[PDB]
């Protein structure tokens, strides 16, 4: 409903910059890793599908983690409480039928019970204090989307494969903001599935190039590549279904000729 | 299954 | 934590708790307390006020409520609302006799609509737009108020919660089922309540979605490809709905003038894409001698 879209933008622009999370911050956890982020995260991927959760509740639950673990030392004993907490939050936020907690608790396979999954809400609500509207790379390449000439359903699935990938590998992705990370994965997936690149009218947008998305583009077209090989494949198993045209089986482009 | 307690090992 | 809240009185009543009107005792501000009961063994904290808290600290606008704080101990919720005198249904009562002043009308039209196109701007629909909802102070303002119902959307949006809007005031597009809808909705609300500033009475005051439907058509004529391309395949538009004419708007609203009689139109134009924007409607001659005014009483 273009009369505010581009007001919208703007404001997840300056939004995006302030709910992102800090970059090193696995550095500063003494006893979790980005694999084990990633394994977190893969789950969360799975718990999304079982329970047929919008995509964007998944993009908005690792935005909550990602925030959380910023400040906030955990031992991986505890690390699947903080993503199940976050992720009933975002269920709360965005879902109209959000799974009650003793889904939740039940997913974890009664690891946690109701009354921590609770308490760790609190807290989590507490950390982030409230501030649960973040912007995500689903937002922002939804936005892009609208600039296709025609509409075409598989460069869209794809795109939205390609940024879900990101969510996985802390290094690099956390170095990126969700509007280049969008960048990038629209792209990424119009040029593989039509030849077509970042069209002038998203230059116009977003103010970004190929240039300026290339280090993003640089990395998310390794991590297509050797998406097969990745020891995380959830989201692979999950791009197989119709409902998403089956892009996962699409082949990479070898090279991205920049 | 889904429905597994993670191993962080 | 409250402690330096004293409690004043109890203000009204809302769904998972009770909003008070207080004071805090060191600046001197009086206050609405929206205390929201937690316990455990639930679901925790509520959807209604995870969205209501986050959305409110994204907005902060002089037509929407500010939330102050919020106080979150181990056993409730508070939130910390402005407190505002009353409510624009608690003030279309008391001028039952009066009527409202135009200039007040317009005023608040106004305001209204600036609160809504931040919103709009921000990514927030409200989808509860009713006079008991919009809040009035002595000094003229009018305000937004209980975004309990609303709801963070995207660019295009996505189905939401059908169930939505009090019926009074719910959109046609809302009544007929379309999986998609938008801030027109929240256009269509405030349309629904710039007629009953002016008369006094809801607009469309059905009891249920059938009867809201038609109430709708026998005013607004009902809507054909025409008026509203798409209808005819809308999931709850049926065939057989009769076929009513549209009124002569000067009959919707009597004494609106020309220039309010032609926003009116337009904010309750059936196909939401044609409805016009909280911001276009800033606009619109209807406002050019608009002013503050402090509400008559």
């Amino acid at each position: 409903v273009p009369d505010y879209h581009e007001d919208i933008h703007t404001y997840l622009r300056e939004m995006e910059v302030k709910c992102k999370p800090k970059v090193g911050y696995m550095k500063k956890q003494p006893d979790i890793t980005n694999s084990m982020r990633a394994i977190l995260v893969d789950w969360l991927v799975e718990v999304g599908e079982e329970y047929k959760l919008q995509n964007e509740t998944l993009h908005l639950a690792v935005n909550y983690i990602d925030r959380f673990l910023s400040s906030m030392s955990v031992l991986r004993g505890k690390l699947q409480l903080v993503g199940t907490a976050a992720m009933l939050l975002a269920s709360k936020f965005e879902e109209i039928y959000p799974p009650e907690v003793a889904e939740f608790v039940y997913i974890t396979d009664d690891t946690y019970t109701k009354k921590q999954v609770l308490r760790m809400e609190h807290l989590v609500l507490k950390v982030l204090t409230f501030d649960l509207a973040a912007p995500t790379v689903n937002q922002f390449l939804t936005q892009y989307f609208l600039h296709q000439q025609p509409a075409n359903c598989k460069v869209e699935s794809l795109a939205m494969f390609l940024g879900e990938l990101s969510l996985i590998d802390a290094d690099p992705y956390l170095k990126y903001l969700p509007s280049v990370i969008a960048g990038a994965a629209f792209h990424l997936a119009l040029y593989t599935v039509t030849g077509q690149s970042w069209p002038e009218s998203l230059i116009r947008k977003t103010g970004y190039t190929l240039e300026s998305l290339k280090p993003c583009l640089m990395d998310l077209h390794q991590t297509y590549l050797k998406a097969p090989q990745h020891a995380q494949q959830s989201i692979r198993e999950k791009y197989k279904n119709s409902k998403y045209h089956g892009v996962s089986l699409l082949n990479p482009p070898e090279t991205l000729n920049l | 299954s889904r429905h597994k307690k993670l191993m962080f090992k | 934590s409250m402690e330096n809240f004293q409690k004043v009185e109890k203000i009204g009543e809302g769904t998972y708790g009770v909003v008070y009107k207080a004071r805090n005792k060191l600046t001197g501000e009086v206050v609405a307390l929206k205390k929201i009961r937690l316990d455990t063994e639930t679901e925790g904290v509520p959807s209604t006020a995870i969205r209501e808290i986050s959305l409110l600290k994204e907005l902060n606008h002089p037509n929407i409520v500010k939330l102050l704080d919020v106080i979150h101990t181990e056993n409730k919720l508070y939130l910390v609302f402005e407190f505002l005198h009353q409510d624009l249904k608690k003030f279309m009562d008391a001028s039952a006799l009066t009527g409202i002043p135009l200039p007040l009308i317009k005023s608040y039209l106004f305001q209204l609509l600036q609160g809504l196109a931040f919103c709009h701007s921000h990514r927030v629909l409200h989808r509860d737009l009713k006079p008991q909802n919009l809040l009035i102070n002595t000094e003229g303002a009018i305000k937004l108020a209980d975004f309990g119902l609303a709801r963070a959307f995207g660019v295009p949006v996505r189905t939401y919660t059908h169930e939505v809007v009090t019926l009074w005031y719910r959109a046609p597009e809302i009544l007929l089922g379309c999986k998609y809808y938008s801030t027109a909705v929240d256009i269509w609300s405030l349309g629904c309540i710039f007629a009953e500033m002016v008369t006094r009475r809801a607009l469309f005051p059905g009891d249920s979605e059938i009867d809201q439907l038609f109430r709708i058509f026998r005013t607004l004529g009902t809507p054909d490809e025409v008026v509203w391309p798409g209808v005819t395949s809308m999931p709850d538009y049926k065939p057989s709905f009769p076929k009513w004419a549209r009124q002569d708007f000067s009959k919707v609203v009597p004494p609106l003038d020309e220039d309010g009689r032609s926003l009116l139109s337009q904010m309750l134009h059936y196909d939401p894409n044609k409805r016009i924007s909280a911001k276009a409607a800033l606009a619109h001659p209807f406002f050019q001698d608009v002013t503050k005014p402090v509400p008559h009483l």
